């Protein structure tokens, strides 16, 4: 057969929005992890994204791209100082640390690493691939 | 796969959403007769149908 | 001077069903759109519109 | 329990009837 | 003899009809379970498959959260009881965002922007016991002995 999904990959073709005018301010961002806007330049119009930290409001989830980012590892990663794709509305597969699927329509909470711990809501997708435990998340733009 | 171990036929149009097929059976008998006979046994046929989506 | 407008929807399955059964569904909707425009013009002439003065 | 079905002995009239909405 | 000319107007909408071409969203990967669904009435979700992806829906029930409203289609609907219904065990077009014409059983026109309340059977009613995130869009009309209401659906 085939694998069911991968982290950072868009689930369906419903209403979705992708912000391509962003850049990784510091560190590296793992594909499929939540990001936050550190600084939004007023005139230049670029947003400086970063990995989610303690006590901050998430913005979006970084998605995959076979051309924008290459890496020698098995898993994709966004390098510091490169343009990043961030999806702000739609259904996306996301990294998770939970082990049981929550109720459909529940409000999800995000860990300090940008993961899914025990507002965005659960969509109904809960699969397993190479011990990653993807979760399907619906993102709205507020 | 199911498409290699089972037969595949092309008979249904792309617009049909339901189809139906029929099977027929026969009933009757025959007897040893003599000349100047009037009572001869009769035969008949019947059918049944099934549907699909 | 004022502008008027509407629209309609149709799917591929309905297009194929209309092509096969001999009764298309798109021409009926086009006729309905034209009739709606003409009736709106007549209604504007004979009844007016308070918000639009 | 027969050989033919009702649909095989049916006919649909070629002409259809349309409701009327005069323009004015 | 004096010549005469006549005039007649069509109706505005039909139950379950999409209102206008504003931003909408249709969820077509749904299956009807345990009963029949009337076009123009709200539906609920009883199970979302974790791997297969399909969602199982049925008519609204007491103490449940509505998901969307079924819409008209000339190919996916069966004609039973002198109207369009969605039969059990078939795919259904469920709308979860946008403006739609919906069945109603109230008597007074609603106000713009107020919250929508539903009945036990899945039809709009001004004093229903089911709370929804949806709002009223202002349309309020009547087909032949049938009441209709315009409703704005937000994604759950």
């Amino acid at each position: 057969d085939m694998a069911i999904a991968l982290p950072g990959m868009v689930a369906d073709t419903s209403k979705y929005n992708i912000d391509g005018a962003c850049v990784v301010n510091e560190g590296d961002v793992l594909v499929g992890a939540a990001v936050q806007v550190v600084q939004a330049q007023a005139v230049d119009g670029h947003k400086l994204v970063k990995a989610l930290t303690t006590g901050t409001t998430p913005y979006g989830v970084a998605i995959r791209s076979h051309w924008q980012t290459v890496n020698a590892q098995n898993q994709m990663i966004y390098e510091d100082g490169g343009a990043i794709n961030v999806m702000t509305s739609g259904r996306v597969w996301m990294l998770s640390k939970s082990t049981e699927a929550p109720t459909f329509g529940s409000a999800v909470k995000l860990d300090v690493d940008g993961q899914e711990k025990s507002t965005w809501t659960y969509a109904g997708g809960w699969t397993k691939y190479k011990d990653i435990q993807l979760v399907e998340v619906q993102l709205h733009q507020l | 796969s199911a498409l290699r171990v089972f037969p595949v036929t092309t008979e249904l149009s792309p617009t049909d959403k339901t189809f139906e097929y029929m099977t027929f059976d026969k009933v009757g008998t025959a007897q040893i007769i003599a000349d100047y006979t009037d009572d001869l046994p009769l035969v008949d046929a019947l059918g049944t149908s099934e549907f699909g989506k | 001077v004022f502008r008027l407008g509407n629209a309609y929807l149709i799917s591929i399955d309905e297009i194929k069903a209309g092509q096969a059964t001999g009764r298309p569904l798109s021409t009926r909707k086009a006729s309905a759109c034209q009739l709606a425009h003409d009736q709106l013009v007549n209604r504007l002439v004979f009844k007016g519109s308070a918000p639009h003065k | 329990m027969g050989i033919w079905t009702a649909q095989e002995l049916h006919r649909i009239k070629s002409q259809s009837y349309e409701e009327d909405y005069p323009v004015g």
